[PDB]
């Protein structure tokens, strides 16, 4: 069988941007197979070794005027740059949720009612997901499965809410959501 | 902060796999078919609104390679050690009967980026319209990658997503049926 | 396989409809008949059967004609305990039989072992949608394992009848509705909720829809009713 | 608009 | 006189048939279909220039059915003498080789309202094309009936009207062949 | 078997017209099994019982005043009103008949050619078929199989001719019917 | 135009 | 299958005709050819036989040519005794023989038991139909059991001719007109009776349709002449 | 000279093969079919640039045999001596591999005008495609004659023009394969 | 089997034309089985019996007057008339040759170079073939296999070159032909 | 445009 | 079956490409890789090969590496003594290794057994047609049995470049060409020889059709170039 031992590299350029691009951080990382090693951080403006293991280069890298230069200028002429181009399709893309209101299949504790609030198919991943009982919000009995990345630009998400149903009350799911300017409601009438 | 742009690449020896994508918090932008020599951007229309020069991945990647070989020696031939992958099957929305869906086999928080991934309805392999993307960056440095599996749901089809990376010591299955 | 979903053009339209939308709302407004543990005791054509079951509200009948799909249906439940739920009409009810008298198609279920020990209630998830979207959602209960769509279907526009308007004395909010019914083994069927356009609301015409006296799985089945508003 | 990678640098023997 | 519109109607116990139809020199105009409650027209186009409402005959028809009883009654539950049909095959048209024609069935002198047709293309069943008319009423208070069979004539094929009535102590066939 | 008495029950309502519209009479007739019982004849004005079974009726009946007086004028709301409904597409409905001649398959007696003019597919049922023999009106050996009616508003008959052919006479089937203003004629060349 | 028809007499007892 | 009747377009109209109709009356008028038990005596081409018949009438010939759709007809009937019946021609008769000469096609029925005993002839129904309906019917007649089709045709417009002008010297009183014949297992096929379109008749392309030989039941054959006058 | 028009025509007994055509320097023009009595012009175009009565044809030809019944006699009956025919096969132009071409069987230098020609591929007879001419005239007055068959070069397929001639004692096979 | 003997007879018109229709000669030839007896050659003006076989009919011939002036005539009512009808798809037609160089399958003899110049499709069959050797003509090596008629309006012929070929010459086919102004070449490069 | 043939000479005897 | 043959549609036109046909010249003017017996040694993706071949000529470059369709492709040669012949191009060429670098696509043949005794090569037929004529034909030579057809397109393509000014500096005097192989099988396919339409030549894309590693025998396979002049 195949047993030959893998040797790994990885190359990061990472650009961080806050308040748009108001401030913008590089971090340019090397890690060897799951050690980062060495990496050049906007901030400290210039090479760092991480572990011994990066020492020769950051040293070596350092004493490169032209490639300090590029780096530190990057900031600009990388990630502002490519935020500029991106800017369209990425940070303004917005794709509204699918919501629907149903009771969960399970439903444990017999005189209690379960309900699953879901939400799909959106983007950003910001995302507000509330439960309300007549008006009111719900505190206690929430609980959700989390933020889920379907690895094609949409996410969902589940937001389960435990009552004790009463006949008349109006459980509302609501979501409020960079695709739209005022949140969505999906009503539950026990 | 509000937004992640990453530029992630890699090289694996012996295998002799590279890879060089953008990452958008979280989602692949796009990567490079090192072997046709072109971008591949993860949605169509984005194509249309950018462009990338493809020969820049390939110059990277063979200064990548050198760099392997000189840290491989470096370390005294330290191999990375195989962290296997934590798998879920899941359906991009709640699923409901005739219904067209998706099923998404999710491989995440493993290293090397090497894997064999297929799908099995009632036991046997799937190939019809299937799909999977690139091994995708983590902070942690291990990988994540998506397969997924265009389907309409019934009581009568079971699904499975067979793993297989070495640091599995028997390929996984992660079992998937209408329960809803 | 099951019906085809309706294409907008399959639909009708209220705003084509220009008589009084309170004849529609008048066979789902808190209307129906219910009877348990009966049987039939004459019949006037071969396809039907008839009830003795009185009208414990206002005494408006106590001779209950229903029709069927067909002979082979009537002949089905001819001589069984049965139980009976459905929308009633009077106009254009006719047929003799040796105290008033009123019509409704299909809902009949045998009765042996179809209930619930206890007087315990089967709950069916309803999803209501407008323009697409789900807007509420609610159960709608029945004492009866396997169930008539009519019971369920009626019982859904009580209630949409009461918290959304979905029929008023004269037009409604929406402009299309159907309600479908999806069943456990993926077979769905649905009916279209809005009156055939023009003038005159044939109240008969309209529910001999139930005819074929459809029955599903209470503990399984899911309802979606779809509505459309004119604009949006 | 053109996309604009970052290119790698040489370790000292890898050159 | 010269012309002659006859609303006639029945209701038969036990096998509660009714009908409800209009009759113009001997010639259907329409009758009501009684599960339908719909008007059926005898020619498609009467139905352009005048209309009927159905639920009349509906309203009738009760009204037959508690007569029907009423003197069932006060005859002493007399039932009615099965009174069997006069039958004969004909041709619309005068036969001529592959020349499309169509076979008719003349079921006439004949109560009560209930008979079974079946037509025999060379010793078997034939149900393609066939139409049949409801019950037609008589001056004697008897009935006629036509059932009808498109076909294409040929020295090969030979046909049989099968006719079953409770007059008939055993089924009567009719023959036809190209004989001419 | 089935083998159940049977017990049926007709009521005819007929309106009888006498040139166009000019002298109607309506005749409403109830009958039990083969028995007509009870009938109300416009022309007698009440009801009137046929057999014993009928009295009743005819006494009930005639008894209520709406019912009569509903009864005596239907000659006009009933009948003359359906007339002028109907009258397009019955009274004169029209359609020309098909008109063949040739000789019969059966010809028994030698010497003699027995003749068969074939008319069909029309409407109405009124109709004058006649032979000639060289222009002068055949009166024995005329034969026809009468008026068949097809219950599909179209009629059909054979008028045969039995002749003794000779060279040059000239027998000619001649048919008058509503739907033409002149006479249609099919000639036998013998 | 619409073809009106004649309506059914209930005999006595039938009523 | 049998030959599909013909569609208004599939027909000559005398319309179109420009030449002299009295060329093609010529061809059916009385006249014929016609003999009793004969045998061919030679041969032009392969296809043909040649017999030694002479012209009772006026003596306009005493060698006439048949020809044939094939070599196999003719070698079927070149030592047969048959009987001849057609329509011949002479404008553009050609062949050389070892005395006037005339053409024709088909014709050909074999002599033996073939007669009815006694000079009894045959009658066979013919219905005329002008513009659809049957004008007049009549019958001919053939001393054969088995008869070509083209001695009855010859037959037919002879009468037509006399009685209905078929064909006029210059024009015809119909547009469009085919001779259809009918056997008794079903089978059909008809003959155009126009001439081509055009200011020229050519008789032996024309009677060449006779090639076939098709020959027919005289006892059960039924014949039809359809014809239409240009406007109606 | 430049040009050369040529009117030939011939009658052959006993077979009762008789031919007319015309030729422009060694090219069939035209030929009448005697059987259908009509003008076959060798290519339609000419067709449409001139016309021939074919009838002149057939008055020549009755001509023609009466003649060669009076030769034939006169000659006491001295019947023709058989002259067998000089076969070759060819492709009308070069032949390159799955490039459409025509094989043309020549048939020369023979007499009587009768001859038997089939082709075969790979040893069995071809029907499809196949066209020939009419016997065509030569100054020592014998005949030529040519026969084609479209088809599609390969090194798998092989043909035989096989000819049959009284003048042969035994059918001559001219064989073709791919050898370029 | 058939073994009947044959007896043919051939009748033929022949019009030679020179310089168009400046000159032309009409030869009237009869052919009993292969042997030509008697002839009308327009140049002689009379039937002329070739063999003893044809002397009756040029002596039966040349007594009937009608004949013989239509036979003198024939060289302008026949020849030249149909000289004209059929000029212009005859005389006139012209057909392009398809012209392609290859070296010959065949090569005999090693240091060797055996070209084929093919020419086909063309019409009329007048045409001129030429090898060149670096511009000049070559005489002797060239071979070919003669000029064959299609029997379909087309001709086709191979011209041979025997050559030593020598790196950098050029060996040329030309091929004049009456469907081109100018001359067609095709180079073959050694 | 026709093209007209020349017409065969009968040999005597065969006239 | 064999490639279809391309329609004018199909072909690229110097006239709509704006760069500078020079670089499409570079490829085939005197310009190649070759070594004979010799073994990779190294390997940059699993579908490539690399090479120790020196630049005997301007020494440029003393390590190739030439990609392949496919790894097995690559797997297949791996291990091999074999030849190489082909395009190299340099832009973008990319790939690390443990002296110049160059870069090229397919181009290799097995060693053992593929040569002729004695120095002999094999000449291969090249017929050239302009607007559809043959114009000139002549041979290109190879050392090989099995020879890749870029060896011998690249070969044709010097001498067209150097006799018929196939590529010139600025634009070409042929508006579309392309290179037809004609295997004794009758399988056939051909290479656009123009450059993609735009203004700017990418070597690297152009040259990565050699990628499969076509061969052909030799002794037997033919070869044909079409060109075309933008008017005639």
């Amino acid at each position: 069988g195949d047993t030959r031992p893998r040797f790994l590299w990885q190359l990061k350029f990472e650009c961080h941007f806050f308040n748009g691009t108001e401030r913008v951080r590089l971090l340019e990382r090397c890690i060897y197979n799951q050690e980062e090693s060495v990496r050049f951080d906007s901030d400290v403006g210039e090479y760092r070794a991480v572990t011994e293991l990066g020492r020769p280069d950051a040293e070596y890298w350092n004493s490169q005027k032209d490639l300090l230069e590029q780096r530190r200028a990057a900031v600009d002429t990388y990630c502002r740059h490519n935020y500029g181009v991106g800017e369209s399709f990425t940070v303004q893309r917005r794709v509204e949720p699918k919501v629907t209101v149903y009771p969960s299949k399970t439903q444990p504790l017999q005189h209690h009612n379960l309900l699953v609030c879901s939400v799909s198919g959106f983007y950003p991943g910001s995302i507000e997901v509330r439960w309300f009982r007549n008006g009111q919000e719900e505190k206690a009995g929430v609980v959700s499965t989390g933020l889920i990345q379907n690895g094609d630009w949409t996410f969902q998400t589940l937001v389960m809410l435990e009552t004790v149903p009463r006949s008349g009350e109006v459980y509302t799911c609501q979501v409020e959501h960079p695709s739209v300017t005022s949140p969505l409601t999906v009503e539950w009438r026990a | 902060e509000e937004h992640v742009i990453i530029q992630a690449e890699f090289y694996l020896n012996p295998d002799q796999s590279g890879e060089f994508m953008f990452d958008f918090d979280g989602d692949e932008i796009f990567h490079v078919d090192m072997a046709k020599k072109e971008t591949v951007w993860r949605l169509e229309e984005f194509g249309r609104f950018a462009s990338f020069e493809a020969q820049g991945a390939l110059a990277n990647i063979a200064v990548d390679k050198a760099n392997l070989e000189i840290m491989t020696k470096r370390s005294n031939y330290t191999p990375i050690t195989n962290v296997p992958p934590e798998v879920t099957v899941l359906t991009n929305s709640p699923v409901e009967l005739r219904e067209p869906n998706v099923l998404i086999c999710f491989i995440d928080k493993f290293t090397p980026p090497v894997v064999n991934v297929t799908w099995l309805r009632n036991g046997k392999p799937v190939t019809t319209g299937v799909s999977e993307t690139v091994f995708l960056p983590r902070e942690d440095h291990l990988f994540r990658k998506f397969h997924y599996l265009p389907f309409l749901p019934s009581t009568e089809d079971v699904y499975d997503c067979r793993v297989e990376h070495w640091g599995l010591d028997e390929p996984l299955l992660k079992h998937w049926e209408f329960d809803a | 396989e099951s019906q085809p979903d309706p294409m907008p053009d399959d639909l009708h339209k209220s705003s084509e409809f220009t008589g009084t939308m309170g004849n529609m709302k008048y066979l789902y407004d808190d209307h129906y008949v219910s009877a348990t543990k009966v049987k039939s005791v004459d019949s006037f054509f071969k396809w039907d059967l008839i009830y003795n079951i009185s009208d414990k509200k206002l005494k408006n009948y106590d001779k209950v004609k229903t029709e069927l799909l067909n002979e082979d249906l009537a002949k089905k439940y001819k001589d069984e305990v049965v139980d009976v739920y459905g929308s009633n009409y009077y106009v254009n009810c006719y047929f003799s039989s040796k105290g008033g008298k009123t019509c409704m198609y299909g809902g009949i279920t045998k009765h042996e072992g179809n209930h619930f020990d206890n007087g315990n209630l089967q709950n069916v998830l309803v999803r209501v949608y407008e323009n697409k979207r789900n807007t509420i959602s609610f159960e709608v209960q029945t004492d009866k394992k396997s169930v008539t769509a009519q019971e369920l279907d009626i019982k859904a526009r009580n209630f949409l009848i009461n918290k959304k308007n979905l029929y008023e004395f004269n037009s409604s909010p929406y402009e299309t509705g159907y309600i479908k019914f999806i069943e456990n083994n993926g077979n769905t069927f649905w009916y279209d909720m809005m009156p055939a356009p023009g003038d005159k609301f044939d109240q008969s015409k309209y529910l001999m829809m139930y005819n074929d006296n459809k029955t599903v799985d209470s503990k399984s089945v899911k309802i979606e009713v779809h509505l459309t508003t004119k604009n949006g | 608009p053109e996309v604009i990678p970052m290119f790698s640098a040489l370790s000292e023997g890898a050159t």
